[PDB]
């Protein structure tokens, strides 16, 4: 387990994101794994059927050094710790970071806090 | 494949 | 309870986010070294309710606000309190840091309740 | 409830 996603706004139960460590070192590309967050149920993490959220809304990327990056690819925006991030621009995530989507319509707001499993980096 | 509803005038 | 001292996020699902607060003005008035105490326990009289779990103590652990704004953990329980995976010595103050994980219930998987603390550095500066 | 804690 790489990290736990805690949805603070109540729409989604606790979910953990995983990645086989042996195979992660077997891979060459500077980006080891990608988890997609979006309205499309094919995504790794489903954000729910909220029309203003993108089918593929944001990505969390596992870098070569056990680090996690946030990448926004949405139409309406992604917020990190209360600030709208630049689209298509990798942002390094830190423990307890809060990722918010749906800003602009109260009924659509969804906030998620990331809890990183330090045991995973150490296995790296 | 339902296309996303886009913020326009009130986009952030 | 005017300003936010820290945010407590439960990672195991039982409890929503809760903030611990204090009023700097009333804190300045306290003559003792510990300026405010928040108690965590099974007794709902506590500041932070851990739930009706029989292995948790009525008053289980306390977080102490020190004279310069340090946050200290003190275990006062029967069955123990864990800090970053390690069982702490009972009644031995531990200086807390950003992102520290405090856990109770260890020993019965189903009873594990874990909390992560985020400290408001601005409150400390202001104090 | 407030009963004496169950001791391990």
């Amino acid at each position: 387990i790489v990290c736990r996603v805690i949805c603070t706004t109540g729409q989604i139960p606790i979910r953990d994101l995983s990645a086989d460590i042996s195979q992660v070192l077997k891979e060459k590309r500077s980006i080891k794994k990608v988890w997609t967050f979006g309205r499309n149920p094919a995504c790794d993490y489903h954000l729910g059927n909220i029309s203003r959220l993108s089918n593929k809304h944001f990505q969390i990327l596992l870098g070569e050094d056990g680090n996690l990056l946030l990448n926004d690819i949405s139409t309406n925006g992604t917020w990190l710790n209360g600030q709208k991030v630049e689209k298509n621009s990798n942002q390094l995530l830190s423990q307890g970071d809060e990722i918010t989507v749906g800003v602009g319509v109260e009924s659509d707001i969804l906030s998620l806090v990331i809890f990183i499993n330090d045991k995973f980096k150490q296995c790296l | 494949l339902e296309v996303t509803e886009a913020d326009a005038t009130f986009a952030k």
